[PDB]
């Protein structure tokens, strides 16, 4: 059983820069790539005494790529898995979809082809990209399209960074996000939303860092991925695989948008503050102070929830905890499913990266849920899309590349039909 | 080429084997009365 | 390798000897 | 002589059976390396039922493991008493169905079940006189539900004149692992009512309750639950492996317990199960055993029998005891709580006694009840099924694979007609 | 516990060293030494040796039935 | 490849039928 | 590894 | 008494013969320096069948190695049991054929065959009562096939009353090592049908599949394959070399397996072949050997025999065993799958028992089946031959040496009438 | 078993200069001529503690022969075998075949005659020459002619340098190529050709050497030659001799032209990158990214193939690999050849040269195949032949030597007849 990880965009390779580090420091491999079976899902052992990840970084600017090439993980990633372009799309969907994609994604797909050929028990894929930029949006969708015409039936977990409503770095992000969602609606089988503000609130309140940078963000995101992949990396008492989000989490072929959260997010001294058990993290998994996506689930109703447990976790208390949650009425489910829970238990608790602010916990929970809160977020992004579309802002650069208003119009009609679908299942 | 005739031969053989099965079933169905 | 049992070798036992074991034993006793 | 083959499907079946073979080997005194180390010779004459001698005291279990994910196989071979199974019997796929009954019955079944059918066929022919087959699996998972379901159908099609048990845990709303639990349950019951001879319904909720009240365990992990289930299974099959004053084989149990061919879902109990603190303050008599048997809270199902009537019941006892005391105890318990027993059937209790108790105790008991209260559990799941099927939620992963809606409607009709006949005879 | 987890001193970590003035954020990642305390307490790995030993998943059924009839008399 | 798949299915079907024939013949002999 | 060290010596 | 002289042709024939004399030397207990050091003198009484005493117990194999390239001879003298051959018997050319049957049958034979005929004659009248000859060669290569073919013709012309075994490896499309495989194979068997008494067909594909499934070995070098074929050849000659309860000599097996003079091609299987991890979990009985003998995935040819009918068959057993069990097992496998055998010959199975097992085993068996499934292989060759002959490709290398077209036509004719009579008797 | 190697023209001797270098480094022979049985096929033992190769360098210019005479291999290459002329033919078939050939060829033939008399078990000859020049073409064919009238039945392996279509260093080279092939039709039994651009593409892409010198070129060529002579020099599990290529690779007496390729050409860091095994190199030996001849075999249909394996290799997986290729349909065979492979396995792995850019491998594959791809290349050569033949370009130099138009028209008609045979063999 193996799952491979693909990284498109500056956010993609930076989180992967955190992921694979956390991975080798999870399996005790030095950054040079040699040990001084659980790695088999991510690491293939060339010869003996050297392990290469089942991964690929690819970007358009050569700066951060060569920065990885000259960093400390020179020997870990082998010097051809790092694909690099010449010039950026500069936050342009069409520039990342039509101009440079026809040159880069073909090399990427025949690379990932032999990567899959080298692999034996490929379970699925998982892609890292942020829809706010032009690199991760354009050719990531194209790569996902071409991988769908290549395999299609294999699960393609998309952990995409969504832009915050109030916190914004660029201006064309609603354009790129909607134009990417046009294809992610049909290509991605299970997509996971990730805002940055909610994680900013997390590091402000719980992790109590007053000057946060992308490093700690990428580190915790990596810990989220590690927590959801630990069921395959190690044996647990009750394990679930990557094809479980296929059945358990997606009730309709287009309602695939899941709310992510991770707990307990605890600093060094707060572990002294707090006695860690199961009931409080089961609770803390639901309050909006611990979610990764800015929304208010009190106004939404849950579709289906999944709970990943790492560490010394007996099933009796999680059963009592979900019992208490189901008899409580502060949160409400939808009438479509009486049993909206999916529990999964693993033996290995998460480890600590040195230099991080998270202490070693005896147990952790990774909660991934589905609700209509995301149905409210999509209308919030479409309001900002229509605010700039009504005055024809930034259309001329897409037309200068060669695109038209037809794809913009159908993208607007698809998102509106998607809003109708969320509210329909909400009723 | 040669598989095209071989599949015909195998089809005819399968039909002949079914024809044999019919007679054998009739034989045992006759013997169960005599028992 | 092949270690010796009190009576014979493990791998090699012919049917003739298997039939005449008792006669050989009686002859040895009488000798 | 009498032969029982064992099949373990899915993760639940594999771990339970793992503890099952541990308890079995311990009762027969076989060490984890596979050589006899017991003392009494009563154990030697009755191991042809569960084992085969390979080379000089090395016994191999007569079991078949079947799954789709190698982690289960690793957890089987890693634990104690793991190095005894025959590697041929590890027939095993590679992909994984993953809580998808359609994948468990149409996708990987076509390329895995013929093979496991051949292994079973070889093991069916290696023995002389088949008594029955014994399957253990879950009903919420995919690789256990559909696989075991289709395997049961094929086997019943091939060997229809042999007994068949299946120990299947059913989902509960409070203890709920996956979300398509009704989708799997109602199709599996629809097949098991038409193919399986009789099943023993289990549930994690009642087991968790048992470990909280009677056992007073602090952290009852899955090992202890499987220990309870395995202890139950050994209590079922002790009659074939040991002598006694009144033997009762598997077919003898089914004929005494099944009045009509569709009424074959039993709730099970085991006795004694007392806390380790109060093990000293108690007594060991048959009335002491009986009052612990006929308790509703001692049942291993989430169905209150005092909410219904008992159709038939059976009690398998182990140890030196007085049969008169057993019988008068069953007569008294049938005369006191007379309303809870059905009226138009006299002598609703079957009893048997073996003179070999399990290791560690003096005298044990196993209760098998065919009551009508199980319709509450079937209602409890069918209403969730209709709650999803009223607006076709989560259906498309099964529609897109080949399965259609009429199967669901058949499942509904079959569930409803059975609970209706349970209510009818009530 | 495997030896590499039991002892950190045995896993040599060399961080590319950077000019103090001259210090990008992506270099923060792999420049930090692990310690015995960061090492986890138990490493519950999963041995796929027995499964790798198994042949290709494509099996077969190719035999002639040869069971002595053992009617139950 | 198509005819190859047709062959590898037809042979299996023929084999199952031949096994059924063998079974029937053995039963006929025993009953005789 | 020796070849890589030779590369470094050549550079 | 009865004598078997050995002949090895070509690279494959040399390596096969090397492993063959290795296992036979280990079977008779002689060291790689040529002196006896074994245990039972049952080994001594029948070493004359394969050895001649030189000076003070120096037993040399009665073998003749022959090829055209010295690298094969070096690989022979490199490994152990390479210093026990008489260097006179290394009769050996110098130019090399190079996968050309014409070079191996008209050019190089003209100066090598009188030399090998000298050596084989001296080796023939050296012993008293010749039983026959044993040949190990190929049909795809040049120096083995062509030279051995012409040698067989000369020998059968000189000594018409002695027996003859031919172990010949045939190619397959899946494992196609050289290009002119049909050009050589067709002509070779076209001569074998009139010269050889019987031929034991081999191939590498069946060996690879056997090491895939049954042995579970990682890297099957040629040594292990030659080790298997060698175990086969020791099994086929075990009757002469050891006493038994029912001895079946070479001529005895030939007369039981050859009902028609042109129907003398056999397929072979060897048992038991089990992986080392699963070697511990098995019992060792005659039914255990029988289940592996009649497995169609255990023949050493690429002709799945259940696509045709067995004309006749023979089983050579080694080890102390019940002859009753032996025969009733043969009766059962002949009565159940009765369609797999020919109808107009009752008792299609010739059995034999020898009392001495191969070293390291309890009970072994060698199967030799004369089935009509081999016509699938020959048609599989002839269609390739006609496909090439229609275009006359690679034909100038043959016609430019002395061969003409009518030889190819008669090879086609004999190929076609052979498969026609095989299809007839099916 | 012995074979001698002769080197005609400039190109062949740098091939030999790297070739014999690789041979003495393979057999552990210092460049003074002595070690501190396998050498028998190439080296004869002079007296005691000395080895001389069965080789002749022969050129018309004295400067590069003197380079060999005064290089590092002064004592290895013995000072009389290195034949040298006085003036070059200067890219002229007629001046190399008729003017100075009548003085050089006799000296060469009775030189190799006594070399053959020193030899005992000669398997055949192998030639290293370029047909685009004048020295390799003219007397090279004259030698070949006089070898055929001398021995004839013995094999002549011609490892010639065929010119690249687009990149070329000469002008009259298509005249020289056609006029050499015209005799190479009925002189060479087995003629293996090496384009140079293909080697450029291989070192550019795979070896990623941005500045390739002819030394590296010849290092790779010698790697090919050593990989095909390893069966003679060292014993393997399944050996092949020089006489087999007539029977296995030549379907017709004039269609003897083979596609040559090698795998894996892998740099030092890329060997650290990739886990080399049998399947990928079995695949790698089939794309035009690894061929020594610039042509697209997808446009062609293979006639026969030859696959040499060196090193840690068993026959099981190579039979599995060729099975996958035979069931693949991206590469098609001719209908007259169902069994189109000649494989062989040698135990000893290929060695490395200090100063070279290759790393040592556990296993390598050398492919020599025949296709209709050459059926296209010869038409591409005949076309550019006719473009300058239509206006009588550079023909007066041939007439000034003494040649006429009759053999030009005959060569044109013969090469056209070989083309009809190429089409007739393609169908
Ligand atoms: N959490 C987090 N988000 C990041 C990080 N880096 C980039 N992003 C996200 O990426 C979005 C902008 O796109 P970038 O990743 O900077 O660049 P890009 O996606 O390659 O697109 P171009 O700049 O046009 O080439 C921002 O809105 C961020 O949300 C990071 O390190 N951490
Ligand atoms: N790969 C490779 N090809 C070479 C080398 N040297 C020459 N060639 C080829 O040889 C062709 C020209 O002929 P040369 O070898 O230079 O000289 P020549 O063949 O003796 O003919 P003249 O120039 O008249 O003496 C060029 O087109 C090259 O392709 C070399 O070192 N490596
Ligand atoms: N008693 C027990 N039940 C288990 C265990 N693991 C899972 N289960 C039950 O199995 C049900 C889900 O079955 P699942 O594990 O998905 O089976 P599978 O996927 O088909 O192998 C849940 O209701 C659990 O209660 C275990 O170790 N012990
Ligand atoms: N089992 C086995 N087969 C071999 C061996 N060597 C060659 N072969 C087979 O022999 C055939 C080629 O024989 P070849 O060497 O050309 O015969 P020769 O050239 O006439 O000596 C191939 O198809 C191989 O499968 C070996 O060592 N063992
Ligand atoms: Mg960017
Ligand atoms: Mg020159």
């Amino acid at each position: 059983r193996e799952v491979i990880s693909i990284h498109i965009g500056q956010a993609g390779i930076q989180v992967g820069n955190a992921c694979w580090e956390l991975y080798c420091l999870e399996h005790g491999i030095q950054p040079d790539g040699q040990m001084p079976d659980a790695f088999n899902t991510f690491f293939s052992e060339t010869g003996a005494g050297k392990h290469v990840p089942r991964c690929i970084f690819l970007d358009l600017e050569p700066t951060v790529v060569d920065e990885v090439r000259t960093g400390t993980y020179r020997q870990l990633f082998h010097p051809e898995q790092l694909i690099s372009g010449k010039e950026d799309a500069a936050n342009n969907f069409a520039r990342g979809h039509y101009t440079i994609g026809k040159e880069i994604v073909d090399l990427a797909l025949d690379r990932i082809r032999k990567l899959a050929d080298n692999c034996t028990g490929l379970q699925g894929f998982l892609v890292f990209n942020a829809v706010g930029g032009g690199t991760g949006s354009g050719l990531g969708s194209l790569l996902l399209e071409r991988l769908s015409v290549d395999y299609g039936k294999k699960s393609k977990l998309g952990f995409t960074v969504y832009p915050s409503p109030q916190v914004s770095t660029a201006v064309v992000e609603p354009y790129n996000s909607v134009l990417s969602t046009h294809s992610l609606l049909e290509h991605t089988d299970v997509a996971v939303m990730l805002d940055n503000e909610a994680i900013y609130d997390i590091c402000r309140r719980s992790l109590d860092i007053e000057r946060p940078t992308y490093t700690n963000l990428n580190r915790l995101i990596a810990q989220v991925i590690s927590s959801l992949t630990a069921s395959l990396r190690f044996d647990g008492a009750l394990n679930v695989d990557i094809t479980e989000f296929q059945t358990n989490l997606v009730p309709y072929p287009r309602i695939h948008f899941m709310l992510s959260s991770y707990a307990p997010i605890i600093s060094a001294e707060k572990a002294y503050h707090e006695q860690l058990s199961v009931a409080e993290i089961t609770n803390a998994a639901f309050e909006p102070a611990s979610m990764m996506v800015k929304c208010d689930p009190r106004h939404g109703k849950y579709m289906a929830c999944c709970l990943m447990y790492r560490g010394d976790v007996v099933p009796k208390d999680v059963n009592a905890s979900v019992a208490t949650i189901k008899t409580k009425r502060t949160i409400q489910f939808v009438d479509w499913c009486p049993t909206g829970f999916k529990c999964g238990i693993n033996y290995q608790p998460p480890t600590v990266v040195p230099g991080g602010d998270l202490a070693k916990v005896q147990r952790a929970v990774c909660m991934i849920s589905n609700s209509t809160a995301i149905g409210e977020i999509f209308s919030r992004l479409d309001h900002k899309f229509d605010l700039m579309y009504a005055k024809r802002a930034f259309v001329h650069w897409y037309v200068g590349e060669g695109m038209e208003e037809g794809e913009f119009s159908e993208a607007r009609e698809d998102l509106a039909a998607l809003e109708k679908d969320f509210e329909e299942v909400g009723a | 080429p040669f598989a095209q005739a071989l599949i015909n031969r195998l089809q005819d053989e399968g039909d002949m084997l079914a024809r044999k099965i019919v007679l054998e079933m009739r034989k045992t169905k006759m013997l169960d009365q005599q028992l | 390798t092949v270690p010796t049992k009190y009576g014979e070798l493990p791998g090699y036992q012919t049917t003739y000897g298997a039939a005449t074991d008792k006669m050989a034993r009686m002859q040895a006793d009488n000798e | 002589m009498r032969e029982i083959v064992h099949i373990q499907g899915g993760q639940c079946g594999n771990q339970i059976g793992a503890k099952f073979w541990e308890v079995v080997s311990d009762e027969h005194g076989i060490d984890p390396t596979g050589t006899y180390h017991g003392d009494s010779d009563l154990q030697l004459e009755r191991i042809n039922v569960y084992f085969n001698e390979a080379t000089g005291g090395r016994y191999v279990p007569r079991a078949i493991l079947m799954d789709l994910e190698p982690g289960t196989m690793d957890s089987v071979r890693s634990g104690p008493y793991g190095q005894i199974f025959r590697p041929d019997n590890f027939v095993f796929g590679q992909t994984g169905a993953g809580n998808n009954w359609a994948k468990g019955h149409y996708t990987e079944g076509a390329e895995l079940i013929d093979s496991v059918l051949d292994v079973v066929r070889k093991e069916a022919e290696s023995c002389d006189c088949l008594q029955g087959f014994q399957v253990c699996h879950s009903l919420g998972g995919g690789t256990g539900s559909g696989m075991g379901t289709l395997l049961i159908s094929k086997i019943r099609e091939e060997y229809p004149d042999r007994m068949m048990l299946t120990f299947s845990v059913v989902p509960s709303p409070k203890v709920s692992d996956t979300v398509v639990e009704p989708y799997n349950a109602t199709l599996s019951v629809h097949q098991l009512v038409e193919n399986a001879d009789e099943c023993m319904v289990l549930d994690n909720e009642a087991l968790y309750d048992i470990c909280f009240r009677t056992l007073k365990l602090t952290t009852p992990t899955f090992g202890d639950l499987n220990h309870l289930i395995s202890a139950v299974m050994s209590g079922i099959t002790c009659c074939l492996r040991f002598p006694g004053q009144l033997n009762a084989d598997l077919r003898k149990l089914a004929v005494n317990l099944i009045p009509f061919p569709r009424l074959h879902f039993f709730m099970v109990g085991f006795t004694p199960l007392t806390s380790r603190g109060s093990q000293q303050y108690r007594a060991l008599t048959v009335p002491e055993l009986t009052q612990q048997m006929w308790d509703a809270k001692n049942m291993m199902c989430a169905a209150d029998p005092r909410h219904g009537r008992y159709l038939t019941a059976s009690a398998l006892f182990r140890g030196r005891m007085s049969t008169k005391e057993v019988d008068e105890q069953m007569l008294n318990v049938q005369n006191k709580n007379s309303s809870y027993f059905v009226e138009w059937i006299p002598n609703n209790v079957k009893s048997s006694v073996c003179d070999i108790p399990p290791k560690g105790l003096k005298m044990s008991a196993t209760f098998i009840g065919n009551s009508t209260a199980i319709q509450e559990m079937f209602k409890r799941v069918s209403e969730q099924f209709t709650a999803m099927f009223r607006r076709k939620a989560f259906l498309h992963w099964y529609t897109g694979e080949g399965m259609d809606e009429m199967e669901f409607t058949e499942a509904e009709s079959n569930m409803n007609d059975l609970v209706s006949e349970y209510q009818q005879y009530q | 516990l495997p030896l590499r987890f039991a002892d950190v001193t045995t896993r040599k970590h060399n961080p590319k060293q950077q000019h103090p003035v001259y210090q990008t954020s992506n270099s923060i990642y792999g420049a930090k030494a692990p310690s015995q305390l960061d090492m986890p307490l138990s490493y519950s790995s999963s041995s796929q040796a027995f499964t790798r030993a198994f042949p290709v998943t494509a099996a077969k059924n190719s035999c002639m039935v040869t069971s002595v009839t053992r009617s139950n008399v | 490849e198509a005819q190859q798949n047709d062959i590898k299915a037809l042979r299996r079907e023929l084999e199952l039928k031949k096994a059924k024939l063998n079974e029937l013949h053995e039963d006929v002999r025993r009953k005789e | 590894e020796e070849q890589m060290q030779e590369k470094a010596e050549a550079a």
